[PDB]
């Protein structure tokens, strides 16, 4: 097939919802070597983000199985190689993921908004990583999480206003990013209350295509906010 | 806690 | 491994909403050779059931769609059937022949039935005939079995004469006949509720529920 | 129009 193919098998694979067919699909499409439009941007970043979000949510439930068994070595060892199992894939995955990122998505990206967008991505895939991480590994991992998100950060402070879908988005998960994997209840308050309030005092710069997702991500930064507090 | 994820 | 193992890695599995590994668990407990016991049973039916089921919801997205459309419903169609064939065939080689109670023919033979209809769904040629007719028959001697030996009540007796109503709906077109057995099943229920136990009570009445939803439908 | 799928 040829990119109009794929493009069309994977908006149907996103509806059979079928997102390893999908996500195989659009990196395949991301393999051409082409700077992805935004539709394809986004038919890829569902994708994985379905084919991810399977295995985490796997891991945390196997994972909290193991930790619920102390006392019980059978099912505890059981669940230990299960959730070892898990986390192979879950790594495959985001290792699959950055690896686009890297060799295709990043260097191709000519405006601001795009590169916001993958390198928000990349931060996301390392803080997955991060969130099964145990080593002698994990500080380096936290870290590359960190450097992406703060480069797209000040990108998206210099290039976006506070009422744009990516840019509140970036502010969402980086104030995760602060919250669960570096510990810091403060830092990610004061990121998700800020951008929070910017994009209160801008609403007049809201459009017709964004407001919805710019106000639902608004109520995650404040459910965040209340959460955490 | 919520992110972007949560969308829908 | 051993079955306590698998089993317990298909109760795992089940937990962490993998149900590949499930199947896959429960289908090498099947090929041991012992009868299962009846959580084993509900593992694996259980197990098969959420599998054949995201490529049935995903085979009436597509079909509805339908270009690309075409090919890439073969393509679920395909696995769709592939999964059918792999479940019925446990219920030849291993599960209906070990079947030595009344209530486990039953129940097998209502998979049997079950897994003939996925198949009856998606035939179109003059091939659909002879699977309607196998999910037909294996019904039918089901629901000769608990009628002899269950109480009206009874889970399994009850469950059976839903899919088997559901059958004559969907697959023969039938509403009357389809109408005909959910009201007896359901009466006949009514009519006997001290036979009701503790441990079956509540699937019992949530199936009774089942039925009518499905007769006030159908006579709308 | 249920099956036992549903419980």
């Amino acid at each position: 097939m040829d990119k109009n193919e794929l493009v069309q098998k994977a908006k149907l694979a996103e509806q059979a919802e079928r997102y390893d067919d999908m996500a195989a699909c659009m990196k395949s499409v991301t393999e051409q070597g082409a700077e992805l439009s935004n539709e394809e941007r986004n038919l890829l970043s569902v994708a994985y983000k379905n084919v991810v979000g399977a295995r985490r949510s796997s891991w945390r439930v196997v994972s909290s199985i193991e930790q619920k068994t102390e006392g019980a070595e059978k099912k505890q060892q059981m669940a230990r190689e299960y959730r070892e199992k898990i986390e192979t894939e879950l790594r495959d995955i985001c290792n699959d993921v950055l690896s686009l990122l890297e060799k295709f998505l990043i260097p191709n990206a000519s405006q601001a908004e795009s590169k916001v967008f993958y390198l928000k991505m990349k931060g996301d895939y390392y803080r997955y990583l991060a969130e099964v991480a145990a080593g002698d590994d994990k500080k380096g991992i936290v870290d590359q999480s960190q450097q992406a998100y703060q480069e797209a950060f000040e990108i998206s402070k210099k290039e976006m206003q506070p009422t744009h879908p990516i840019r509140l988005g970036l502010a969402l998960n980086f104030s995760v990013f602060y919250y669960e994997i570096l510990n810091s209840p403060e830092k990610a308050c004061s990121l998700a209350k800020t951008a929070f309030d910017e994009a209160i005092a801008e609403l007049d710069t809201l459009s017709e295509e964004s407001y919805k997702d710019s106000t639902l991500i608004m109520q995650l930064l404040r459910d965040n906010l209340t959460l955490w507090t | 806690s919520a992110s972007l994820s949560n969308l829908h």
